[PDB]
């Protein structure tokens, strides 16, 4: 191909193309024109080889990828600026106006709202990164410094880690994203397609779909908030409207929120020395709350009493009763145990 | 201009220069040809190439201006019909010039279109219904109802 | 414009651009070098034209075709290998380890399950084809040979035919898929979308979709292989389960394949000299097979018996009956003619 086509090869080819009495000689004037044209033609061959690659969907550049995705209607992500809140410590009554820039090392951060040291609202003010990037996502407790000294301001530190700083999307990321988009398109009523739109709601984390719950075409949408806790009613409403904005033709949609199950417990236990009823009560309730957060399936009475005895301050235990029974209690779907009654006696 | 620079000292006279200048002008023509072809490679920069672009798209029609060619190409690819009922309902209303309500039973899979018969005529109603069935899911059954 | 400039026009233009008192004489070495440089110029312009062609892929299938198709989300389906089970016959107690190499004719196969002859597990072990293609779909009772010499083994044969060997994709087939998709307009939950879904699975070449065949939410899908041929039930199952993966939930999917129409031939004909019954029977079988490949609508008695009289070795014929009659029979949908009985005599 064009790699085979070179200065020497095309030069000899052109020399053969000419039927002339002049013997071919190095440095001849006619040889000079032929050699110059062949050099520029070889350069043009290299350019053609390059525009092979530049015309492809892959191995594009910033402008090339931009044009391709604009033809596809896709747009690359420039990233987002980091956002956090810092604390200003210094002379009381000092007013830090909006637009003030605080520098941590070489990083530059700007204060959004006015903050007064010693004010009733406090000395905490949200601070946004001047530019996008992971480097702007500063951790907690960073000693920010004013670029411009302000009288009355001494120490600037963030009580929370800076977040929201996202980097510039790379070409490969956008290429793979576009390839996935073309590969997987929105369908009418696929479980994954419908569930993804529900996943866009911030409040909910886990989404489940129960089709045929009320006959053909009937879809029962099941949602789960933070660690499968029930979200607020307004969150349910906004999720319902959102999924209706993307729902297929003629579906019946019901959003189901997780339910809590109250738990009442009672036992007659012996407490270890130096420990009171309140301490063992709080420790065991925290432990059993963790267990409820991790319990899969139904309740295990033996596991409950095991976490009870393993709790510090339990000399011995007896007469353990949960919800009026000592048997294993079945947990149904969308039901999470909730600690409500703790009847502990020594 | 480049060749004469590459040319030797004893070839600095006009007799040598004329051939090199003519060839340099020709190669300038060739390089602007390369530029034009590279423009033709990209659909946006390609003006006359939009026709066989559409031929690749397998859609053919006489066209006025290249901007509309590019717009039609962008519309042809992707632009997936939404699963939303509202978009299709709006299109049906635009065809019929009358509002349409839906009484859909997922158990019955039954779709119904109600519209004033006076607003929309027979032929355009049939064309709109054919377009709907082209777009509407095969399993779902739709029905157009003219209001007397 | 690459096509605008041609060899002789630019040759004459270059000659005109030469402004010298030297007369431009034909056959001169100067004219000869102009001719050679213009030859290289025509080569580069033609190559630029070919570059434009390769960029548009109006013809001359290229890698550009594959990449542009991948841009539109369509991707080549490589295919699958044939599957089956073989019987090991030989000395009792011999163990045929997994991965054993067996060759029947040119094709090569691999043992999938470690099988011991004489064990309670039986002498039958699954075998999968080592390459993608229909040739590996071996019929039943085919004998297989050990590539490696194993003591105590005598016969290897398959109790059933081998299936699952979908053919490898061809560039023309992908081009036709892309073109028909270009006429198509897939929509989330659409009949054309369902047709595309069916076309996705290998072995599916012709797709028929019937909406409301039974009414509410009822889907009737009819598929065809190459040249409207029936497909294996495994392919049907794969296609239907894939559709169910992508289909909206609620519709009733029904996928079927064409079935043959049996035909029996009874006739008395005068054998030609130097021709036997088997030869003319085989020749007419080939003729009727290619005619059935080319047939559409109904079988025409006159056409069949006329292609029989035109067959080599056929002098005169009489009392020709198709299924005992001389009447044209309609070839319905998802139905193809099938030759069952051939009765020719003198």
């Amino acid at each position: 191909m064009y790699s085979d086509q070179t200065y020497e090869v095309i030069k000899n080819r052109t020399l053969e193309n000419i039927n002339l009495d002049i013997y071919k000689g190095e440095g001849s004037f006619l040889n000079n024109m032929v050699s110059g044209n062949n050099l520029e033609l070889s350069k043009i061959y290299l350019e053609l080889s390059k525009m092979h690659k530049m015309a492809f969907i892959q191995d594009t550049y910033n402008q090339f990828l931009d044009k391709r995705v604009n033809e596809f209607g896709v747009y690359r992500k420039l990233g987002t600026e980091s956002n956090g809140e810092v604390e200003f410590i210094g002379e009381k009554g000092t007013v830090i106006n909006n637009g003030t820039i605080i520098s941590y090392r070489d990083l530059l951060f700007v204060v959004i709202k006015d903050v007064t040291i010693g004010s009733e609202e406090g000395d905490n003010s949200p601070v946004q990164a001047l530019e996008v990037g992971k480097k702007y996502n500063l951790p907690t407790n960073c000693e920010f410094k004013l670029v411009d000294n302000i009288s009355g301001v001494t120490k600037i530190t963030n009580t929370r880690s800076f977040e929201g700083g996202t980097d510039i999307e790379t070409d490969e990321e956008l290429k793979e994203r576009f390839y996935k988009i073309q590969r997987n398109q929105a369908t009418s009523g696929n479980k994954a397609h419908y569930e993804e739109w529900a996943l866009e709601v911030d409040g909910v984390y886990n989404v489940k779909v129960y089709p045929r719950w009320d006959g053909p075409g009937t879809v029962k949408v099941l949602i789960f908030g933070k660690n499968n806790q029930a979200v607020d009613t307004e969150t349910i409403e906004r999720c319902q409207q959102h999924i209706d904005e993307e729902k297929p033709i003629g579906p019946t949609i019901t959003v189901v929120t997780p339910l809590p199950i109250e738990i009442s417990i009672s036992a007659v236990m012996k407490l270890e020395d130096g420990y009171t009823l309140d301490n063992v009560k709080e420790s065991f309730l925290e432990s059993i709350n963790t267990y409820f957060r991790d319990i899969r399936g139904e309740i295990i009475y033996t596991k409950v009493m095991g976490i009870l005895i393993n709790t510090t301050g339990v000399h011995d235990l007896s007469n353990l009763l949960i919800n009026g029974s000592t048997d294993n209690i079945t947990i149904n779907e969308d039901k999470i145990p909730s600690v409500t009654t703790v009847n502990f006696s020594e | 201009m480049k060749l004469i620079d590459k040319l030797p000292s004893f070839d600095r006279n006009y007799i040598v220069e004329e051939i090199q200048g003519a060839y340099d002008t020709e190669l300038n023509i060739l390089k602007e040809d390369i530029d034009d072809t590279f423009n033709q490679l990209f659909v946006d920069t390609a003006t006359w190439g939009l026709d066989m672009w559409e031929d690749i798209l397998c859609i053919e029609k006489k066209e006025l201006d290249f901007d509309t060619r590019r717009s039609n190409i962008k519309a042809k690819m992707r632009s997936r019909g939404t699963s939303t009922i509202e978009v299709i309902k709006s299109i049906c209303e635009a065809y019929t010039k009358s509002e349409t309500d839906i009484k859909v039973y997922s158990d019955e899979f039954t779709f119904v279109l109600s519209f004033i018969a006076n607003n929309c005529d027979y032929k355009t109603l049939l064309d709109c219904s054919d377009m709907i069935e082209r777009v509407k899911p095969a399993h779902l059954l739709h029905y157009l109802e003219p209001i007397i």
